């Protein structure tokens, strides 16, 4: 089966990594890496605890897919208590750690205490131990990354750090491994630093065996790579234009924000796309894209390379940034660009490279950033407290901000506060655009009503990756729908949070969700796993892991007066496009989600509900 | 299955080892005939000088060693063998049966037919017993008197002077180790064993040895030139041949030794042998030949027993390699020492120095190296056999090995280990 | 009617998908580091390249084995290694100066790409067709043709 | 978890410096003729190789003794001799191929590498890293990369 | 300690060669290997007899960090007094010899009388004996080392020995071990040869043991190696480029001389400088040079190995000279090179090849061939008496005049007698550059005024490696200062001689004073030897041995009188380069030397500075 029936359980505070097996009756419950993790973090912790201490915990984990031959396998997972929520923190990452950690023989790590002096971990499949790391503190993931592996003498070790922002315990750290695809979002870096922990280093050369049937599942895998080499959308949109390609369309509907929520398009949104990439640069008639990558086992291939020029004024006097780097996200793109009114692209792409290498989290810098223009062009910040005039549409500004906030000298200490807290402490909590302590992604709530929701009630604050229901209301794969109606919503929300937590639980690429589906995805977990591996079963372990997580929100302090969104969205009608006069209608729609979901209209699991789930 | 090994030397050790690892699910017995743990017969000697104690010629030291490998072991005889039906009869009058059989059964001393050489002064050196004896009688100030100047005598003749008694050595041949060693190292080895203190005399043979009054006094032997001798104590190492028994009624084809092919095997499917008893086939040209020495039983036992198992193993061939220390001088010799015909494309050299007591020679027949031989030479000088076993293309280096024949590490470096280090 | 492996590093992603099916074919469990096949990634130029045996016929691995563990295959022209004749004397690894013909500890042989008696399995498991297997000779078609149409400019515009 | 010794001779400058290590750890006096790893130079051609012991599998040597003086020790995979039940006759000296396992008078006993039991010196003292202690798995990888970045040519200046 | 207590002391006239304890309470006096040597020739020799005699006698020795664990411990020295000059002589050489004899139980061995047939010597760690060698007289070292090698069956055994021009008493002979490593300088390889004593074998066995604090030593040594690895000079640039890489870097400066001291810079210094060895030639595409070898225990590294073309006209009907041999050095391209004016490569390869073979000095050699040269232009010598044309740039009549001179036949009989006498014997003595006997090196003095005063007060004539002021006035290692200036010289001159006293009898290379200094050194010495080794006992040592010198020099005969330069260095200005218009001022600077060094005016040392040394 596809789990190694191992956990480390190393003590910080004194050392002594001692193994220990896995609790069996309970991956056969969750599946593992979204409900394992957590089950294991809900069981041994109490949810009042402050987020930052020694009494938090942290935990790494892998999912039963994790390294094998099915497409996309090579996903893991941290969860911990998020310190810029308050509420339950899951990040997701891809790379090449998470199979490295299956072939090491272990599947979960968990971190416990805080060490007196700076360490990091070593493991070679039996061997793990705690070594000295004084001369690495202070230090980017580049450079740690490099040292580690050039005074172990050994090119086939992966790592996993963190920049300065995590030593400085920044409230929206990361978590960087193999020099981008990172972490993010809830800060998990902080509480990484705040152990006083620096990196972990792996090495494995025992393989993944244990499979109940192999040529089941090698059959399985063959048989499920053809549908995804089929679809126009994963065979040559992804591979060629990658995340990116959704601007413009975006832009097309009018439901894109821009200069801090308060337009609803950019008029700029064509120099900053796909198709700006793909063009030739007048000053050396050659492209910023390169090639694609993939991660473990993927097939889609849906990664970017980018070159920044050699003659921009960021760059120019700085040979250290001129080499090949990860490209733009749609997010980031988003964040650095129509968050702010910016239309250069080299600018964007210097600012991403400086959150790469110093582990920051793009989203909520920019959102931040934009926060604090929008309070300078009021008037409460002068130029003297700043440092330098901050208006909109600034590249400049938007440069020196961000190398303020990677090393924390100056304004960036107050930027590394938040957009919710620095609004605080202005006394104008009016202007920010955050849901728990959480910005908003690049999908606006006034054009399109089922994200109104979705943003609304979220267990981690503000994301769209919980439930995306913008895959029916504008490119329609399960069934195209309208944008403007409020009419069988709960339903659709409820049936894709459902499937997403299975897609997480399992341990693949949710992309994948563009041609596959539940019934594509149960042969191969039904031949690699053992037990009854029905769809029944399925529904019901992704129902019971959205409610365990939901009663431990609300455990920790948080009910259903967190349920709402700023005055803006829902009192400010729309200023141009296709969704003129339209606010959110958030309030005709929230009775029937509780409704639906069997809740107390308070938003607390119902006695029968949570019986017919075995969660009592 | 179930394996019968014969023999409990270096080879069956060997071979029960190497089927034990190989096949972990099979039945293995292993036989022997002396009163004795397994032993070399090797570190007789140096029992003889005193360094060691008995107990330390044992072949395995550890304490249970064959327990943990689930080897059984037996005592018995073996007397006749059945082919048809597979049986084997021990002296004991107990049987036993076998699936597949290896047979590793050595040799044994042969005595010439003197008259009177079955007195109790007598004595061979080739068991424990024999050691016994020649330790209960070489008491220090004795006299003693020996037959044979080969390898073994050589090696025998060492100990005892080392010992510390008078000897004297009689020869039937010309010289020295005439197998092993050219004429002139053979002479330089001769006086050098003369000037430490042992008297040789050369070209005679012993014509009769006879009994005094009483079984007290030494022995008198009589020579073929006509001088007499007496002795205490006479030491006869003459030669060995095959222990061959109980193959002289069966279908297994045996000359001088037991025939095989290149992988171990006799002329019956389901036999098998190596050791001193087997005639292999020659790296040179392609004939049978016997060689009693350690490496051959240690390499043939392993094809043997692989190739048994299962398996499909091969062999390369067999090679006559020689090391010997006599008081103090290190000598040694490797493949066919005495060159061939110049006809047929051969060359030779051979560098000598006299009064420091240095000798050294090679052969080529044809763009190979093809043997040596070598007085005082300790230092790497393995890659002789690396050099004559796998044929090595020599090429222009051997022009350079025909001027200075002391860089054979070199060619070896830089023709069959890296080529590629030197290219510049 | 012999044939040998196109590797293509212009259309390699990196997925790691050939070491999986080489190690899976030989030794029955996922392992990506016994493979005979690696992939290299130079993160300065953004390029990954794939490399293994190319099958010598001036072979050094061949000539320096003392007692003839390796010998020549007829029908898919592959060096082979014998794995019950080898005794592990590791200087077949110092003669290849390209680097390949590696050690295995826990068996305790040595190893090379031996063609899998002419039936790839790292050549149907790539999705991006980045490594073929085709004939012997002419393994240049494919680019002259390409380099044929291109460089020859059209006489138009002109 | 097993290591072993890798020997690059592009870059060896013929010091000695690793001999008076090897000699001063086993003996105590500073000796570069009774160490355990050899300097050859070739002076038509301008190169220097050093040599030593690469630690087989079914090693001649250890089968060759009489009277079990030889053993593997499972913790670093290497030969160990016990010179104490030893008798120094000679036998495994001319039945190594190679001839690394030498003979030493002083004492009369013999003598080989027996790797310092996990801890090399010889390779801490050598300037210029043309000795390196790695694992034994995996010892072309630096020549594989670099033929790879050499053969396979970029599709520029074309 | 790290002496072992043995000399030699053979007797050439019957053999009789008889062991001898070392004199202690001389050891720690003058520490050995310069001192120790030249202490036992004075006290028991007479500084009147004629160079070259039976009563003439010759020294061999080594110093206490000699053949040990560290770096540059190889050298070892040869002591005599030379028939160039007059004066004493101590040449010091590299290679494996020193060491050998170290570890073989002796460190000194002296030769006494004269031989009636031709011997050699031939030592195994107690056992010392001569042997006839009426074989190998007329044959060059080459053979000499191959035929000892071959007929002893030993490829381990360390030989030096002389070659044809040794035989025939050439005034410029030298001692040539390990091929291409040699001795210099004042004939000493023709003292060698008028004793009938052809060459030197030592097989060695026994190890260097006596140190009186082994852990302590290997501390120190392993905390010097670092500083030594940390300097830009001995990590980066010798091993890359030799010492050839001051020709452009002195050309520059316009302190190079040319055609006999006629000009200050060389128009062709690009083509025979270090970077004319990496270049790959056009007939077969590849460079000259191969790679780099280093001496015993260095880790530096700063040798050559080289490769002569093929087709070149001067050995393309030579087959035994293909392979591949020593390089050049500096002093030696200059000397072949821009003291005549040949910009050809291949043809100072192969004269430095020639003389490597048939054991000559290159420099000396290359001097007297100017001289002859220029006289052969002004008119004195014809067509007939030399048999061949000889104007300046040349490259044929160059291989003529080495083949001839050493083969020893025709005109090659004069050019072998030395520039001073060659330029005596034809009524010219105003056209040779030399001070008492020996022709200057590499460095001009006119637009360099402390390489003049080291010149004019060295102890052994014209030498640049006594008294080197060019680390300070270019490299400027310790401070960087004025090259054009007559002030504060002669304290650096006085320092630089002290220091490099020390240096060469403590048993080390000089090339690591670009990075060491006395506070580096002390503490091996320290731990190594028996006594009190501070500083002020360092500088004692090399004050008394110049001393001492300076006293037996003076006894000799010589006097103040041949403290002078030539007329044209001290009377014609510069023609071109930075230093045009300048001449050497060395009447301004000698009074001030002897004042600071405290001793006559006419240059004899005071009882005062006697009765402070302790040489009384
Ligand atoms: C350098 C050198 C030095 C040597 N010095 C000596 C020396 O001093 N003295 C010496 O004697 N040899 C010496 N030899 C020879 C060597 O020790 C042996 O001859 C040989 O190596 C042993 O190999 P083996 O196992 O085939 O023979 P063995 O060890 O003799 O194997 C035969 C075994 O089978 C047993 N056996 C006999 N008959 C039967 C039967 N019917 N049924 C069952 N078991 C039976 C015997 O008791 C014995 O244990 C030397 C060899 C070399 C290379
Ligand atoms: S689809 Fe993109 S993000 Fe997902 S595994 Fe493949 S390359 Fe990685
Ligand atoms: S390791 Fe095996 S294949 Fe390689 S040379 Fe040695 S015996 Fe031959
Ligand atoms: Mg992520
Ligand atoms: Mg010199």
């Amino acid at each position: 089966m596809g789990w190694n029936r191992k956990v480390l359980r190393v003590n910080l505070a004194e050392g002594t990594c001692t193994p220990e097996p896995l609790n069996m009756q309970w991956a056969d419950e969750y599946l593992g890496s979204r409900g394992l993790a957590t089950k294991y973090l809900v069981s041994e912790t109490d949810p009042k605890v402050d987020p930052l201490s020694p009494d938090n915990k942290m935990i790494m984990a892998t999912g039963p897919l994790t390294g094998t031959m099915a497409s996309t396998g090579g996903r893991y997972t941290v969860v911990t208590k998020g310190p810029l929520t308050g509420a339950i923190a899951c990040s997701n990452s891809g790379g090449f750690f998470g199979a490295e950690m299956k072939f090491a023989g272990w599947d979960m790590v968990i971190f416990e205490g805080r060490s007196p002096t700076p360490v990091y971990l070593f493991i070679e499949n039996e061997r793990a131990e705690l070594r000295d790391a004084s001369y690495l503190w202070g230090r980017s993931c580049w450079e740690t990354e490099e040292s580690i592996r050039a005074q172990h003498q050994d090119p086939l070790i992966r790592v996993s750090s963190i920049g300065r922002a995590g030593e400085n315990q920044v409230m929206f750290a990361c978590i960087v491994n193999d020099l981008h695809r990172a972490a993010g979002r809830s800060g998990v870096g902080a509480v990484m630093g705040s152990k006083n922990l620096k990196a972990v280093a792996i090495r494995g050369t025992k393989g993944v065996s244990g499979i109940r049937d192999f040529p089941g599942f090698v059959r399985a895998t063959s048989e499920a790579k053809k549908v995804l080499a089929g679809n126009p959308v994963t065979s040559e949109g992804l591979p060629k234009f990658g995340t990116q390609v959704l601007m413009n369309v975006i832009n097309e509907m009018g439901a894109l924000p821009t200069r801090n929520h308060r337009d609803v398009q950019f008029e700029d949104a064509s120099k900053i796309s796909a198709e700006a990439m793909h063009e030739k640069r007048p000053s050396d008639g050659k492209p910023q894209l390169v090639t694609n990558a993939a991660c473990f086992g993927c097939t889609i291939a849906c990664g970017r390379i980018s070159a920044i020029d050699k003659t921009h004024f960021t760059v120019k006097n700085n040979p250290k940034y001129w080499g090949a780097s990860g490209g733009l996200e749609y997010e980031a793109a988003w964040a650095l660009g129509a968050a702010n009114g910016v239309g250069d692209l080299e600018a964007l792409q210097y600012a991403n490279l400086l959150c790469n290498e110093q582990g920051m989290d793009p989203i909520s810098f920019g959102a931040t950033v934009g926060a604090a223009m929008e309070l300078y062009e009021t008037g409460v910040l002068t130029k003297e407290r700043i440092g330098l005039d901050a208006p909109f549409g600034s590249a400049d500004a938007l440069a020196k901000l961000a190398e303020m906030t990677a090393t924390g000298e100056g304004f960036g200490k107050e930027i590394g506060l938040g957009s919710k807290r620095l609004c605080e402490k202005y006394g104008h909590p009016e202007l920010s655009m955050s849901v728990k302590g959480q910005e908003f992604p690049a999908y606006d709530s006034r054009g399109i009503q089922g994200m109104g929701l979705a943003y609304a009630t979220s267990n981690r604050g503000a994301c769209h990756l919980r439930g995306y229901t913008v895959a029916s209301e504008v490119l329609g794969v399960p069934v195209k729908t309208d944008p403007h109606v409020i009419e069988g919503k709960a339903e659709l929300v409820k049936a894709f949070q459902d499937a997403t937590a299975v897609f997480d639980s399992a341990g693949i690429c949710v992309f994948t969700s563009f041609a596959w589906t539940l019934a594509d995805v149960q042969p191969q977990i039904a031949a690699a796993c053992d037990g009854d591996w029905s769809m029944d079963k399925l529904a019901t372990v992704g129902e019971r892991i959205w409610n365990m997580e939901r009663q431990f929100n609300n455990a920790a302090g948080l009910g259903a007066q967190d349920d709402n969104l700023p005055p803006r969205l829902t009192s400010e009608p729309a200023k141009s496009g296709p969704a003129k006069g339209m606010v959110n209608r958030l309030a005709e729609m929230l009775p029937e989600y509780y409704g639906v979901r069997g809740w107390t209209p308070e938003g607390t699991p119902t006695p029968e509900t949570l019986s017919r789930l075995g969660l009592s | 299955m179930k394996h019968v090994i014969l023999g409990n030397g270096p080879a069956g050790v060997i071979a029960a080892e190497t089927l034990r690892r190989a096949a972990p699910t099979d039945d293995i017995l292993l036989f022997g005939s002396e009163d004795a743990p397994p032993y070399s017969r090797m570190a007789i000697p140096y029992l003889l000088e005193g360094n060691i104690d008995e107990s330390g010629t044992w072949l395995r030291k550890s304490p249970g060693h064959f327990d943990r490998l689930r080897i059984h072991e037996m005592r018995g005889r073996a007397v006749s063998l059945d082919s048809e039906r597979r049986r084997i009869l021990f002296d004991d009058g107990h049987f036993e049966s076998w699936d597949r059989l290896l047979i590793a059964t050595g040799s044994h001393p042969v005595r010439p037919p003197i008259p009177g050489i079955d007195l109790p002064e007598v004595q061979t050196c080739w068991t424990l017993e024999d050691a016994r004896a020649i330790a209960r009688f070489a008491t220090p100030g004795a006299r003693v008197l020996q037959l044979g100047a080969g390898f073994i005598g050589c090696i025998i003749m060492e100990a005892l002077a080392a010992r510390g008694v008078e000897l004297t050595v009689v020869e039937m041949g010309d010289r020295m180790v005439p197998r092993m060693m050219t004429p002139t190292a053979g002479g330089m080895i001769r006086k050098w064993v003369e000037d430490q203190g042992v008297r040789v005399v050369t070209n005679a043979g012993v014509s009769r040895i006879d009994c005094r009054a009483s079984n007290d006094a030494p022995l008198d032997v009589t020579l073929s030139t006509g001088e007499v001798v007496v002795a205490d104590l006479v030491i006869v190492a003459a030669g060995v041949a095959p222990n061959i028994a109980f193959l002289e009624a069966t279908p297994v084809h045996v000359a001088k030794g037991v025939l095989v092919d290149d992988r171990l095997q006799t002329s019956v499917p389901g036999i098998f042998a190596a050791g001193d008893v087997a005639e292999a086939p020659d790296l040179f040209t392609g004939a049978h030949l016997v060689a009693a020495i350690q490496p051959n039983a240690a390499d043939q036992a392993r094809v043997a027993a692989l190739n048994m198992a299962g398996h499909e193993a091969r062999l390369k061939g067999v090679l006559a390699i020689n090391v010997l220390d006599t008081l103090g001088l290190i000598s040694s010799s490797f493949g066919q020492w005495w060159g061939e015909e110049r006809e047929r494309g051969g060359a030779g050299v051979e560098h000598v120095d006299e009064a420091a007591y240095r000798y050294l020679s090679l052969q080529f027949k044809d763009d190979v190296l093809i043997g040596a031989t070598s007085i005082g030479l300790t230092e790497h000088v393995g890659a002789l056999r690396g050099l004559i076993h796998g044929r090595v293309r020599l090429g222009e280096w051997k022009e350079r090995l025909l001027h200075s024949p002391l860089q054979f590490v070199d060619a070896y470096i830089a023709r069959s280990q890296q080529p590629m280090a030197l290219v510049r | 009617m012999w044939k040998s492996l196109h590797i293509d590093p212009a259309k390699c992603t990196g997925c790691l998908q050939c070491e999986m099916a080489c190690s899976y074919e030989h030794t029955g469990v996922i392992n990506p580091s016994k493979s005979r096949i690696k992939v290299f990634s130079f993160e300065h130029e953004g390029r990954k390249v794939p490399y293994t045996c190319t099958q010598c016929t001036e072979a050094w691995c061949l000539h320096s084995c003392p007692v003839d563990a390796i010998r020549l295959d007829l029908t898919t022209g592959a060096k082979m290694v014998f794995e019950d004749t080898c005794v592990g004397c590791k200087v077949c690894t110092i003669a290849c100066p390209f680097g390949t013909i590696n050690y295995n500890q826990d068996t305790g042989k040595v190893q090379k790409c031996d063609l899998c008696e002419g039936d790839p399995a790292c050549a149907k498991a790539c999705p991006t067709a980045a490594i073929t297997y085709i004939d012997a000779d002419w393994t240049g078609l494919a680019r002259m043709q390409a380099w044929a149409a291109k460089a020859n400019t059209p006489a138009s515009a002109a």
